[PDB]
RNA sequence: GAAGCUGGUCAAACUUGGUCAUUUAGAGGAAGUAAAAGUCGUAACAAGGUUUCCGUAGGUGAACCUGCGGAAGGAUCAU
RNA sequence: AGGAUAGUGGCCUACCAUGGUUUCAACGGGUAACGGGGAAUAAGGGUUCGAUUCCGGAGAGGGAGCCUGAGAAACGGCUACCACAUCCAAGGAAGGCAGCAGGCGCGCAAAUUACCCAAUCCCGACACGGGGAGGUAGUGACAAUAAAUAACGAUACAGGUUGUAAUUGGAAUGAGUACAAUGUAAAUACCUUAACGAGGAACAAUUGGAGGGCAAGUCUGGUGCCAGCAGCCGCGGUAAUUCCAGCUCCAAAAGCGUAUAUUAAAGUUGUUGCAGUUAAAAAGCUCGUAGUUGAACCUUGGGCUUGGCUGCAGCCGAGCCUUUUUUACUUUGAAAAAAUUAGAGUGUUCAAAGCAGGCCUUUGCUCGAAUAUAUUAGCAUGGAAUAAUAGAAUAGGACGUUAUAUCGUAAUGAUUAAUAGGGACGGUCGGGGGUAUCAGUAUUCAGUUGUCAGAGGUGAAAUUCUUGGAUUUACUGAAGACUAACUACUGCGAAAGCAUUUACCAAGGACGUUUUCAUUAAUCAAGAACGAAAGUUAGGGGAUCGAAGAUGAUCAGAUACCGUCGUAGUCUUAACCAUAAACUAUGCCGACUAGGGAUCGGUUGUUGUUCUGACGCAAUCGGCACCUUACGAGAAAUCAAAGUCUUUGGGUUCUGGGGGGAGUAUGGUCGCAAGGCUGAAACUUAAAGGAAUUGACGGAAG
RNA sequence: GGGUAAACGGCGGGAGUAACUAUGACUCUCUUAAGGUAGCCAAAUGCCUCGUCAUCUAAUUAGUGACGCGCAUGAAUGGAU
RNA sequence: GAUAAGGGAAGUCGGCAAAAUAGAUCCGUAACUUCGGGAUAAGGAUUGGCUCUAAGGAUCGGAACGAUCAACUUAGAACUGGUACGGACAAGGGGAAUCUGACUGUCUAAUUAAAACAUAGCAUUG
């Protein structure tokens, strides 16, 4: 009989069994455990500001061979230290020590993207100016 | 089948379609009743009374002749036992097994069988209590079981 | 490595952890 | 996957079978799994059955046989070519080989 | 154990029809089995059927005419309001023009079209097409 | 009929103790993963060159080795 | 019983009982929890959200106590404490933006210290006053509606009577600006509207992309595993379709991209509707309480009359005649806030909306502002199938409407016995169990005897024992183990497991039965019994093998494989441990679907057979299996179940949700310990994996 | 000649190395035998020594927790609890 | 033998000596554990006098009631006082750890009471 109760009065058993078994679904488990609230560096937010500590080059994973140019950022809201990728050709020259950068994820929702190892965030703005605007010379860095 | 085993045997009796006495049967509905009471006073259980009746008297079924089942007739004549027959034989078997177990402590098979027999006793006694054949406070006690089936 | 020996290695390491914690109870 | 429906032994409707030692290496092998061969060989080789009959003091003396039942593990038997690797479809054939 | 004699009866009918047999034996019988068969027979999905009295639950021999695609029970017998009949017929029947969901209503055991005619509803019991 | 007084009542608040809960330092110890395929060997995959694996128990630089009982997922559906 | 309260009430007091809730989840903990109307997404079923335009609750920095009053435990009221904090002449005094605006701080994250009571309403002694309630404008790409950035000719060409590609014309218009009027409390804007307002109509559309997924380049230059891109797969090492650019093209467009959450996709949470032999996953095996689920059976058929609706039939309703207690469920109804949803009407210029509006032009006439949905619970109601429940068994039973405890009425009252179960009984049948008991040779060790040079072990050796007689030989004895051959695709048991004889003890399946009871049953959280080997504790035994150890070989090294010894152990008695590839890697109960020959146990009928038994031939029930086929299933291997599963529902328990981290850490619990059971997360990762195919290889076979 | 360490007792000296640095996981030979295993430690046992690190204090040759080539720790001369 | 402002071990080799605690009733009690303990752990409240109230029994009489007789215990309340009250007497200080011996026990009468001896348990020998 398919291994689950079918009786008209077995709604409690069906509801409890489903409730027990949804904990095997990591999306449900992460939503109810609040891991983003407790464990995520951003605390569940989409973006987060921070201060650039140092500019660091990270070797890409095999089979790729390159130096992904990231920064070490200390978040203002909680003081945690994260590594954030600086996208596009030469935008590392736009990022200086002790700058305030707005960060966001890579879109893989907490996982590293591509060949970049251990990096889960990217720089969106620096010194309050969009990195895309700086790259395309639409605006200038206030200095 | 086999509540407490994996057997699936189907052997049993097949009652005839006819619900009337055979044409060759000549005894009256009374003479069977006095024969039943005579054997019940000799101490036979209803199963044995029916066995002696068909084996030696041609009474194929006591119901098709007398009109009542054997235990129903004994209860109508005050000869019904206090403990029902099947529960009595189950308790007697449990008494025999427990008595063997106290002398053979390493008989783990007998310990397992005793658990099966006693579970079957408790299920049957629960039924008899729900149908008010046994008192609602009736309980099977291993210590005092030998007295009932003495 | 073989699963049986991996299990044995982990059992010995749990044993060590318990013995180490017992020093300070 | 499953190679044999019999799991390489002959245990059905049974829990445990006591072991036997391989004749060649003394390995413990279940009695149903062991490769067993019954051999009845002449005790005297056919070359010597003549000179021993001539040296015999008895007229019409029958040479006794040698009865033996040999148990092999799978490795003993495969190595000694008592059994050989068969094709996937030929594995199912369990009649004695038609040689005798 | 034996929890649904209607399920056993319909399973036997389905297996005989799938194997091309023109008759099937059902044991045990019951009123629900007979009235389910009467609904199938009235709509032509089975032929004549026969009740055999054995001073017990009984037996039935059904004549099959090859028109039956599938008959089955719905366990459990859900309570069905009139507005739920549409959901059941949508899920169970192959098309909107043929097939029947059998209900047991206080007006009797009947197919969903007759139930709509007399504006009654009960518990779902099975289907046939 | 004011201040005030007696005894109650509701009871904020502080000190100590207990408990619950959430974060965090730490000499040292012991891990995991990622990186590169650096040193030592060759345990597994072929009968992997001692068939492999399971439970258990000893031993050992390391893979691992050995005993006992199992399994075939065997290298035998078979005499 | 009182007190208190506006009043009921352990609301409080006194006395007295010992009660009340809970596996149908109490109590505790968490909530990044105010509840609901609702919102997003949606085939259906669902999943997620709701601080926030309405309703209810609560609070006014945290607590607490009050005054006044009909109404407050009020804070734009007071009192006190705590925390903040203002002025001070140092004696003192005054505070509460979670109202409006505004500031700081916090942060990814959110607007003016503007105008007004004109509207909506409220308050007051009130036609008159007040209202940051509210309205108006400002900021405002939160979302939503409509909708510009051009249109048309002639030449010139190309082209098959017309679609364009260019250089040549005359028209059109609002974006913007503005008299003015309207709007409005006053303005702003909208709507109208003089004059102005378009050729590069510079009055100039952007955001992302062009390897695949995925629509659109194998163009040109630059770089050269760098720089970079790339959600994923991947691109880049000198002709890069992927980077940086130019050209060209593609998609959506006043919008387009990115991050995060969520929904669909996801039948990857599965009630509908998953999977569990081998991919993750059937508990080692039974018992068992709650839970879930449970054979059949009790007014059916017939006859007559009649109402309604669909085109003589058919479909519903009736009404008579035929012997004529509790639920659940389903129908209908009443009562169910608006907004939102669906939906009727209605030219807001269309539309989103709104609830307006329409008439020959009105000293007025006049369609409207529908209707559905809610859904558990409660209320009322029709129906009596399906599923429960009760009744008359020591009769303490029912009727006497007008019967007098008795009497009389009555057909006086008990459903089958399920190829469910339980029990009895009858001949059996088993290597099922326990306790004794009885063999057997072997091994080793010992005693006697006999010879004499080796014996053992190996691929070869060596360790070892040997003229002190080894090894070998016969007889005898003692110890512990173990039960060969017989022995099998055979038996028994819940499994683990069980094999010498006999006795005793208590069990058991199957079969046979015209015996008995009548639902007593199936599966089962909690809770139990048993549970190979190894291991632990303590006695006893310690022949043989033999972890550790010692030793001789091989080897580069092997404290490995091989050889000789060897301690725990192996055996047993009392207890522990609770695990195995505890495997059929396949839960249990029930039904059905296909052929065949064997075989074990029981029973029933029968021989060219040997001597009652054996055998032979037939049936059957139960088992252990096997062979063939594939109706059917499956990814396949394969499967008579792993079939009767998108044509998806017989009952029920357990387990799984990509790979690791990890059966780890932590907490608990059991254990003497070894350890068992329960059991995460951070982080990391694009595969890991299953079955099969071709090849290659193999110290595999032919 | 054999046995015996819960008999007395003993349990060491020597020889090389990892794509920065540091360390050394990586074999045989001698003493009459074996060459210190599990554990534990500047300990009532460590000379150097007031060892080094942490903690405790304003300050600690004291105390505790770590470390360990330990002058000269260590298993019924019983080891660790 | 007593007392001592403020401080409170700065004294000293070292809290030596002294002080502090102390009865009873009620509340509350951690790590660890050989499950027996630790434990009086730690840490709190009360306590007089007087006037009352309630509960707790025996023997007789035929009664869930009467008669007579009788012991000190416990609990509650009011009042009262220079807030005192185990009023003298009597009477634990406590906690976190390390070393060491398991424990109770024993010896150097007359300088050493200990970690020494013994011990149960374990093992060996004849
Ligand atoms: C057990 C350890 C090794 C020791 N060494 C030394 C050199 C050697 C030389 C030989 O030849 C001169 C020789 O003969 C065969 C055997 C040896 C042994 C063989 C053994 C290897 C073993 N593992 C697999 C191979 C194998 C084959 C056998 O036959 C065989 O039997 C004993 C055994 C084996
Ligand atoms: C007359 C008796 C008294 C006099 N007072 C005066 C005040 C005073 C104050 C003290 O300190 C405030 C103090 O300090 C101790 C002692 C005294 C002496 C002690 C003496 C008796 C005493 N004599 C010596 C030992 C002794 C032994 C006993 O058996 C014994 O019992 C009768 C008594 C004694
Ligand atoms: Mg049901
Ligand atoms: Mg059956
Ligand atoms: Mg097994
Ligand atoms: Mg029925
Ligand atoms: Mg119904
Ligand atoms: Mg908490
Ligand atoms: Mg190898
Ligand atoms: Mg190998
Ligand atoms: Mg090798
Ligand atoms: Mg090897
Ligand atoms: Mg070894
Ligand atoms: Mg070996
Ligand atoms: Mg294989
Ligand atoms: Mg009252
Ligand atoms: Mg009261
Ligand atoms: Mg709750
Ligand atoms: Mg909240
Ligand atoms: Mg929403
Ligand atoms: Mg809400
Ligand atoms: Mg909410
Ligand atoms: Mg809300
Ligand atoms: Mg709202
Ligand atoms: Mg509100
Ligand atoms: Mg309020
Ligand atoms: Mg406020
Ligand atoms: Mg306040
Ligand atoms: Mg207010
Ligand atoms: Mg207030
Ligand atoms: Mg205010
Ligand atoms: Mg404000
Ligand atoms: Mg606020
Ligand atoms: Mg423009
Ligand atoms: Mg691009
Ligand atoms: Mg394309
Ligand atoms: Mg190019
Ligand atoms: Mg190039
Ligand atoms: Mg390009
Ligand atoms: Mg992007
Ligand atoms: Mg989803
Ligand atoms: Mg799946
Ligand atoms: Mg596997
Ligand atoms: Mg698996
Ligand atoms: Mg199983
Ligand atoms: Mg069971
Ligand atoms: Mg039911
Ligand atoms: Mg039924
Ligand atoms: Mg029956
Ligand atoms: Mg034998
Ligand atoms: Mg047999
Ligand atoms: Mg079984
Ligand atoms: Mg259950
Ligand atoms: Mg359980
Ligand atoms: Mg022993
Ligand atoms: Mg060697
Ligand atoms: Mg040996
Ligand atoms: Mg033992
Ligand atoms: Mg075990
Ligand atoms: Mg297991
Ligand atoms: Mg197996
Ligand atoms: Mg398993
Ligand atoms: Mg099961
Ligand atoms: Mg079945
Ligand atoms: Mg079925
Ligand atoms: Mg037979
Ligand atoms: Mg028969
Ligand atoms: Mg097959
Ligand atoms: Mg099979
Ligand atoms: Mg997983
Ligand atoms: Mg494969
Ligand atoms: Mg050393
Ligand atoms: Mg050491
Ligand atoms: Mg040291
Ligand atoms: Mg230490
Ligand atoms: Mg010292
Ligand atoms: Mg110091
Ligand atoms: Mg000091
Ligand atoms: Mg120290
Ligand atoms: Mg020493
Ligand atoms: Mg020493
Ligand atoms: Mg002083
Ligand atoms: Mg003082
Ligand atoms: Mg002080
Ligand atoms: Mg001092
Ligand atoms: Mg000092
Ligand atoms: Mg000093
Ligand atoms: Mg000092
Ligand atoms: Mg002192
Ligand atoms: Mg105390
Ligand atoms: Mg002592
Ligand atoms: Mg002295
Ligand atoms: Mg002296
Ligand atoms: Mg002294
Ligand atoms: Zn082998």
């Amino acid at each position: 009989g398919k291994g689950k109760p079918r009786g008209l009065n077995s709604a409690r058993k069906l509801r409890v069994h489903r409730r027990n078994n949804r904990w095997a679904d990591q999306a449900y488990k992460a939503r109810l455990l609040g891991t983003a609230f407790k464990s995520s560096p951003f605390g569940g937010s989409s973006h987060a500001k921070g201060i650039v500590l140092e500019k660091i080059g990270i070797e890409s994973k095999q089979p790729n061979s390159a130096i992904r140019k990231c920064v070490r950022v200390q978040l203002i809201k909680n003081g945690k230290k994260v590594t954030a990728f600086v996208p596009n050709d030469g935008c590392l020259n736009f990022v200086d020590e002790n700058d305030e950068v707005l960060l966001a994820g890579f879109g893989r929702r907490g996982k590293a993207k591509g060949d970049i190892p251990g990096v889960r965030f990217k720089v969106v703005k620096v010194s309050g100016v969009s990195l895309l605007a700086l790259w395309k010379e639409k605006k200038e860095k206030p200095r | 089948g086999r509540m407490h085993s994996s057997g699936k045997g189907i052997s049993s009796s097949a009652l005839p379609y006819s619900r009337n006495a055979p044409s060759w049967f000549k005894l009256s509905s009374d003479d069977v009743v006095e024969q039943i009471i005579k054997y019940a006073r000799k101490g036979l259980t209803p199963s044995q009374i029916g066995v002696i009746l068909r084996d030696a008297h041609g009474v194929s079924q006591a119901k098709v002749v007398t009109g009542n089942k054997i235990l129903r007739i004994l209860k109508s004549n005050g000869l019904a036992p206090e403990i029902p027959e099947d529960l009595y034989y189950l308790i007697k078997k449990a008494v025999s097994v427990r008595k063997h177990l106290e002398k053979n402590r390493k008989d783990k098979d007998s310990k397992f069988r005793l658990i099966l027999i006693e579970s079957r006793i408790h299920r049957l006694a629960r039924y008899y209590r729900t149908v008010a054949v046994l008192p609602p406070n009736w309980k099977y006690e291993s210590a005092t079981a030998s007295a009932l089936v003495a | 490595m073989r699963d049986k020996w991996r299990k044995k290695r982990v059992r010995r390491l749990k044993r060590k952890r318990r013995k180490v914690r017992a020093r300070s109870k | 996957p499953k190679k044999r429906a019999s799991n390489g032994r002959n245990k059905k409707g049974r829990g445990h079978v006591k072991p036997v030692r391989c004749l060649n290496c003394a390995r413990c092998v279940p009695k149903d799994k062991a490769i067993k061969r019954v051999t009845i060989r002449n005790m005297v080789e056919a070359a010597a059955v003549r000179d021993l009959s001539e040296a015999s003091v008895y007229a019409e003396y029958a040479l006794p046989k040698l009865y033996n039942k040999l148990h092999y593990c799978v490795s003993c038997a495969i190595h000694a070519r008592i059994v050989r690797v068969r094709s996937r479809t030929d594995r199912k054939i369990r009649t004695p080989p038609q040689r005798k | 154990t034996r929890t649904s004699v209607l399920a056993d009866a319909l399973n036997a009918i389905n297996n005989a029809e799938k194997t091309g047999k023109r008759q099937v034996l059902i044991r045990p019988s019951s009123k629900v089995i007979i009235k389910f068969l009467t609904v199938m027979q009235k709509h032509g999905y089975i032929g004549e059927f026969e009740y055999i009295d054995d001073h017990r639950s009984g037996k039935i021999v059904v004549q099959l005419n090859g028109r039956l695609n599938k008959c089955g029970v719905i366990q459990p017998r859900f309570n069905v309001k009139i507005n739920d009949i549409e959901r059941w017929t949508d899920n169970l029947l192959p098309a909107r023009q043929f097939g029947y969901v059998i209900l047991t209503t206080s007006a009797g055991i009947m197919d969903h079209e007759e139930a709509r005619r007399k504006h009654v509803s009960g518990k779902i019991l099975g289907f046939v097409y």
